[PDB]
């Protein structure tokens, strides 16, 4: 009854890490980059990187118990899985809060491994494919200040690697909560904008248009309020379609498809579970495709897909909040 | 809220404009012009050709951008609104504010008024609109100060644009809800809800009788509506930007428009197609006021973004090339500072207006030191730069085109400077509390007699304002008007307890203590932020004259024996952590 | 009295309502006494307040208990625990959505004793199973993963309150008032704790001990009864019974054979599994516990499935000290009073299983195990 | 000083005035007075990266009219 697919096991309170380790694993060019960046620097140590290392002795050791499952089904009986213990390990030194056995943000954790990722590539470059994060995870933001004084438009440029937006208002779709994030809104009264055009404080609107898309698009779900804080359990109505041309600069045909869902388990925001479900995209494997598995640590089931939407949709109230939400370009 | 203490660094006499003018209103008994500047001073001009000084007088007494104003009650009382979020009923003949009206909550933008009912509405940016009886307003007096409020509801964002018709039954709200919200004064109900417009409107008109309104839009676009039907019965496309200001002739027939294109036209409501070039100003139309003398109006008053005031003649409209080139008459404008640098020596400001003309300022005198002329401003700003550290205690602020000073209580103390330092002839100085002393220099309260700090006088006539941090003004004066009853009285409850203890109390303010470390270069140490480099060499000379032999190093680089430990930790140091100090023998 | 609070609160709520803080400062100090007849009363006081409230002030009194369960002091935290037990039977509704602050225990069970942690799981059991509604769920869940990481919890400490609690949740889960799914659902988590306590023997013995104690105290449904006491049942003939037929081999340093028999059969293979440790030994006594409170339960006190444990005889070495007892050595000696103590053990609870019989002979063997009981004792002070 | 946007837990945008010498614990104590969340609980994201405790906006080319996002930990394990 075991799926051919390698889960994680809990080193003690690490399914933040592992959900994150899971959607990274089956992110499309992610594992086909690290592999890229580790034969530079093996080549460049035979002629800092720990990340890099133990990313790649992760996907190899994931690799190779999948590989041996196939061959050998009858070897694993209760669970197929591996532990990244040497990964852990380096995050604890490149962030002190990992020492230990906390319960931690997996958002946190993607990007601390994403932002180390940027790092290694530019000291690399620098030394010197190796744009692995800009061009699979980084964009590129518009934000535009309108004064309603005198009308004058203001610019700027921010790259961004998740879109954060809401999920409350203070059902709703996916729709809603970008429109809370790149529509057009109103700053008044205490949050009045200061026109260096009219020297004063004025009223202005405020929106936000996607100028660079990246191959992936990565949903933070603020599943969160504050009065005092608190998680909020609705969830929004997650499709599995997204287009983001109603807020880009420029009309596009490009749409994205969802393939990765991370989910917290929990009542409260400072504990819980984090599992991830992941999309399917060597003759055994195929029969898989199109399908959902969920990575409950070491365990990994199989959900068909119009069963998977019907779990995330609020008017079956799940238990299991979506966090993050992963949309990769046709 | 905490109360902080401003001032303003003007001339006594402010003739002309300092920035932007966004109301207009025409008096025809008098033949006086009123401009609401966006410097914060109403003034009066004669719009008589004769004058060569069209100058008449200036009612000072608002904060902020005034943004409108109306003359009612046939030229003898002039309402206005303003940014400071008041409403202030002035006596247009003598020209002093009466009283001020504290019931919105946020910026006031607009004021529409009934000639035949003389009432008079109030609506900003807090969503709110307030109906007033100016005769209930201008009999109040000391004793009889309490008014009854009658408020409009319903509108759900802030206000832009009010209006009301000659006869007083109908007024019309534009704001950026992009509709326009119609209720009748008498009984404060709600008629209807125009809806059409894509943007923030701006300008609002009505007929006599209040059947038909005009509204223009940040879309660019005229609508003419109809009350009775509820419906927009024409739109005019006009402008390339959006429309700012409105003006229609008695007969409700031409509409004039302009806006942010600079581009005034004269279009004709019951054919869009006959469109009349006026002029094409320098600089966005923010109102406009017709000469209403005769039919057709003669003219028209244009107020911009700029100090000039101009007036365009409409002669042989009813008679693309503009039909004006140059104004008719012009009201001379003053010049708007729009870029500011404070000093090293937290003394003096560097200013540079929009003649490019570059200033020197005093901001402890409160006055100006030498007019620069068009001198490079980042040049002078280098040619002027000396290697001092002084904390800042004051904050500048432009939005009425003037030099605004205001002080704090997290730092008005914070910069204790030496009196050889300084220019005054060494006693320890606090600059804070010095400037506060000569701002209350006439206040009978701060006298024990002397008066004042005995070190400078700002001006006399320099205006001493008292506000809530981010909120309304509690009390404006004048520094010489600080001994008279009504406004000591004032003072008593206004001025707060961290200026009490200074200016009464006569306390002084702490000293701030920087620590820091001596080791041998190849004991922490803790001292006032003014102590000079040569006091710390001596007590290393005690430890093993004391100038010749030893030398003070900091980041392996030499300190000046003149130098103090403040100016030390701000440029030498360069590092987030207690001052290290290296001694060696010379 | 109760009766003048009760009936003070019951019509006068509405003046009483505007000063919940004070009475409930008045509460907090009263439950700090060391008289019963003081604490009851403070007791009542947070639950009146609680009952005839609003919402807020509701909030304060499960506030104000949960401060008093992490206090520290044992008369606070068992009459804390107490009232919030009779909260939640008495306003599941009004206590279900304050399980975010009882839940919060959680954080300090450092301070609090096994006994404590018991109720205090037991609270938060019955608050998450009392309604079926989306909000019980969304508990239900939180409980399950909270026990799940505790059970693997290197720490021994939380992983014996994993136990503690998952045993607790299973009672209140299975408990007979059970459809197939809720009937599985009990039963993985029975099978995640088993899993857990394999390696550590005296975790496993923790494991035996509580689940004993809940077949035994509480009535649960047959259907959770129908698999207990399969998995039970067939684990321990394989764990410990081992056929008569087969001789023993193996390296022993003693000669080891079959005793204390009565009048083709099945034994207890006790020395061979102590002595490679020089399921565990260890664990024999509450196993058996276990196993015949499961059997008794499903047949209705009725215990033929186990006759022949009773009367199967125990491979032992020869005990009797044949003139050797100076000359055994300190690691002998060691081995062969826990030998006496595992002995001792299962007779004890062979005693207890079949002390309930009504047959002549039935009673005879219980008698002849009890008489075999006090000799052997007499062999452990040589 | 100069102007900053934060676009808090609702999406809505709130100002702060800050200087480029500004600590983040600065910064932070800033939006507990507008919002209440405590600075120990706050997690600022300008540009995709996260801002670190102990630096100045300075360290991030942080300038007028730069946006921070402001979200929570979602604590799981
Ligand atoms: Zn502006």
């Amino acid at each position: 009854n075991l799926l051919p697919f390698v889960g994680l096991n809990n080193l003690g309170n690490t399914s933040y890490l592992n959900s994150i380790l899971q959607v990274l694993y089956f992110c499309p060019g992610f594992k086909s980059g690290v592999k890229h960046l580790f034969n530079i620097i093996s080549r460049k140590k035979e002629a800092s990187y720990e990340l890099i290392c133990s990313l790649q002795s992760l996907i190899i050791s994931v690799e190779q118990l999948q590989a041996s499952f196939l061959l050998n089904p009858e070897k694993y009986t209760d669970e197929l899985a591996t532990q990244p213990r040497r990964l852990l390990n380096t995050l604890r030194e490149l962030n002190p809060m990992y020492e230990g056995y906390l319960q931690h943000d997996a958002q946190e954790v993607l990007q601390c491994i994403l932002g180390n990722i940027q790092e290694t590539c530019q000291l690399l470059k620098k030394e010197e494919g190796f744009e692995l994060v800009e061009k699979l995870f980084q964009g590129q933001l518009v934000l535009r200040t309108r004064c309603l004084e005198c009308e004058s438009l203001t610019e700027r440029r921010e790259d961004f690697q998740d879109i954060s937006v809401p999920v409350q208002e203070d059902m709703k779709t996916l729709r809603w909560a970008i429109s809370q994030f790149a529509s057009v809104e109103r700053i008044v009264g205490e949050d009045k904008y200061f026109c260096e055009n009219c020297h004063h404080y004025t009223e202005a609107e405020r929106s936000l248009l996607f100028d660079k898309m990246p191959e992936v698009i990565t949903i933070h779900l603020k599943c969160f309020a504050a009065s005092g804080l608190s998680k909020i359990n609705t969830p929004l109505l997650t499709p599995l379609k997204l287009s983001l041309e109603e807020w880009s600069t420029k009309p596009t045909n490009d749409s994205y498809g969802l393939f990765a869902v991370v989910m917290h388990s929990g009542i409260t925001i400072s504990s819980g579970h984090y599992t991830a479900s992941v999309k399917v995209t060597v003759q055994s494997l195929k029969e898989y495709e199109g399908k959902w598995l969920l990575f409950d640590d070491s365990e990994v089931k199989v959900t068909e897909e119009k069963d998977f939407l019907n779990s995330l949709s609020p008017s079956t109230s799940p238990t299991s909040t979506p966090y993050l939400l992963f949309y990769k370009k046709l | 809220r905490k109360v902080q203490v401003s001032y303003v660094i003007r001339d006594e006499v402010e003739k002309y404009n300092r920035n932007g003018v966004n109301a207009l209103q025409l008096d025809p008994a008098l033949n006086r012009l009123f401009t609401a500047g966006r410097d914060s001073i109403i003034r009066i001009w004669s719009v008589n050709q004769h004058k060569q000084d069209p100058y008449i007088a200036s009612m000072e007494h608002h904060t902020d951008w005034v943004n409108d104003i109306v003359l009612c009650c046939n030229g003898k009382t002039l309402i206005s609104a303003s940014s400071d979020t008041t409403v202030k009923v002035w006596n247009a003949h003598k020209g002093f504010c009466m009283s001020t009206l504290r019931t919105h909550k946020d910026y006031v933008k607009a004021l529409a008024y009934a000639k035949d009912k003389e009432l008079v509405a109030s609506a900003g940016l807090d969503r709110q609109i307030f109906l007033w009886d100016v005769n209930t307003l201008t009999a109040l007096t000391a004793s009889n100060n309490t008014v009854t409020t009658s408020s409009l509801s319903g509108n759900k964002d802030s206000i832009y644009s009010l209006a009301m018709n000659q006869l007083g039954t109908i007024i019309v709200s534009g704001s950026t809800e992009k509709v326009l919200r119609v209720w009748d004064p008498r009984t404060c109900a709600k008629l209807m809800k125009l809806k059409g417009h894509t943007d923030n409107v701006k300008a609002l008109l009505l007929n006599r009788d209040g059947t038909q309104c005009l509204s223009g839009s940040s879309d660019g676009t005229i609508r003419l509506w109809s009350l009775g039907q509820q419906r927009c019965i024409a739109t005019y496309r006009v402008h390339d930007e959006g429309v700012w200001a409105l003006q229609v002739n008695d007969a409700f027939t031409h509409v004039y428009s302009g806006g942010r294109d600079r581009k005034i036209y004269c279009t004709d409501l019951r054919n869009p197609d006959i469109r009349v070039l006026i002029c094409e100003e320098k600089a966005p139309v923010l109102k406009m006021e017709l000469d209403r003398s005769a039919d057709p109006p003669p003219a028209i008053w244009v107020a911009t973004t700029k100090s000039t005031v101009n007036k365009w003649t409409l002669k042989g409209i009813h008679n693309i090339t503009p039909l004006c080139t140059q104004p008719d008459q012009v009201i001379k404008g003053g010049a708007s500072i729009i870029q500011c640098h404070i000093l090293n020596d937290k003394r003096h400001i560097l200013t540079k207006d929009t003649n490019n003309n570059v200033a020197y300022w005093d901001v402890l005198k409160a006055c100006k030191v030498e007019d620069l002329g068009k001198v490079d401003f980042e040049d002078e700003i280098k040619k002027r730069f000396k290697m001092v550290y002084v904390p800042n205690w004051f904050s500048v602020d432009l939005k009425t085109g003037m030099l605004t000073i205001t002080l704090d209580e997290s730092d008005c103390f914070a910069a204790w400077v030496s009196a050889k330092d300084a220019g005054f002839s060494d006693p320890k100085l606090n600059l804070g509390g010095l400037l506060l002393q000569a701002l209350l220099e006439y206040w009978p309260r701060t006298h024990v007699v002397q008066k004042g700090n005995g070190y400078f006088q700002v001006p006399p006539h320099t205006p001493v304002i008292f506000g809530e941090a981010g909120g309304r003004t509690l009390f404006r004066l004048l520094c010489r008007d600080s001994g008279g009853e009504t406004e000591s009285m004032l003072l008593n409850e206004t001025v707060p307890q961290w200026v009490i203890d200074i200016t009464v109390d006569k306390n002084m303010p702490k000293f701030n203590k920087i620590p820091f470390y001596l080791q041998p270069h190849a004991d922490r140490l803790s001292a006032s932020d003014m102590l000079q480099v040569r006091k710390v060499m001596e007590h290393v000379y005690e430890k093993i004259l004391a100038e010749e032999k030893i030398e003070l190093l900091c980041q392996d680089q030499v300190l000046d024996p003149n130098m103090d430990l403040r100016t030390v930790k701000h440029f030498i140091w360069k590092s987030g952590g207690d001052l290290t100090l290296h001694y060696r023998q010379k | 009295q109760e009766q003048l609070l009760q009936s003070t609160f019951s019509v006068h709520y509405l003046v009483l309502k505007d000063m919940c803080s004070s009475i409930l400062s008045l509460a907090q100090s009263l439950l700090h006494s060391l008289d019963q007849s003081i604490i009851s009363f403070g007791s009542l006081l947070y639950k009146y307040a609680f009952k005839f409230f609003d919402t807020y002030c509701q909030q304060e009194v499960v506030g104000a208990l949960v401060t008093h369960i992490c206090s520290g002091n044992e008369a606070e935290v068992d009459t804390a625990l107490d009232v919030l037990l009779e909260l939640v039977v008495l306003n599941p509704s009004a206590m279900m959505m304050n399980a975010v602050f009882v839940k919060g225990i959680l954080d300090y069970l450092d301070n609090i004793s096994p006994q404590q942690i018991r109720k205090l799981f037991y609270v938060l059991s019955t608050l998450a199973f009392s309604k079926q509604n989306e909000a019980s769920s969304h508990i239900q869940d939180d409980m399950h993963l909270v026990i799940r990481k505790q059970l693997s919890s290197t720490v021994f400490k939380y992983k014996l309150i994993g136990i503690i609690g998952a045993v607790t949740m299973a009672g209140i889960m299975a408990a007979d008032r059970l459809s197939d799914e809720q009937c599985t659902q009990v039963t993985s988590l029975l099978q995640l704790v088993h899993s857990c306590s394999e390696q550590s023997p005296q975790a496993s013995a923790l494991y035996y001990d509580e689940f004993a104690n809940l077949i035994q105290h509480e009535k649960l449904d047959p259907k959770a009864l129908e698999w207990v006491g399969h998995t039970i049942c067939n684990d321990f003939q394989d764990a410990f019974v081992v056929d008569s037929c087969v001789v023993p081999e193996g390296d022993f340093p003693f000669p080891v054979k079959a005793l204390y028999g009565l009048e083709d059969g099945i034994a207890i293979n006790l020395l061979p599994l102590l002595f490679s440790q020089d399921v565990s030994p260890l664990c024999l006594a509450p196993y058996f516990r276990l196993l015949r409170l499961c059997v008794e339960r499903q047949h209705n006190g009725n215990l033929e499935e186990i006759d022949g444990l009773l009367d199967c005889p125990i491979f032992l070495t020869d005990l009797e000290p044949g003139e050797k007892l100076e000359s055994m050595s300190a690691k002998e000696r060691s081995f062969m009073c826990s030998l006496i103590f595992l002995t001792l053990n299962w007779f004890r609870e062979i005693v207890n299983a079949f002390c309930q019989e009504t047959s002549p002979e039935m009673k005879g063997k219980v008698l002849t195990r009890l008489k075999h009981i006090v000799e052997l004792q007499i062999i452990l002070e040589k | 000083s100069m102007q900053i946007f934060v676009k808090t837990l609702t999406g809505k945008t709130i100002t702060l005035e800050v200087e480029p010498s500004d600590t983040i614990e600065n910064v932070k104590a800033k939006i507990q007075d507008k919002e209440g969340i405590p600075p120990d609980q706050q997690r600022l994201i300008f540009a995709g990266k996260q801002l670190e405790d102990g630096r100045t906006l300075s360290d991030y080319n942080i300038q007028k009219e730069s946006t921070l996002h402001l979200v929570l930990r979602l604590r799981g394990g």
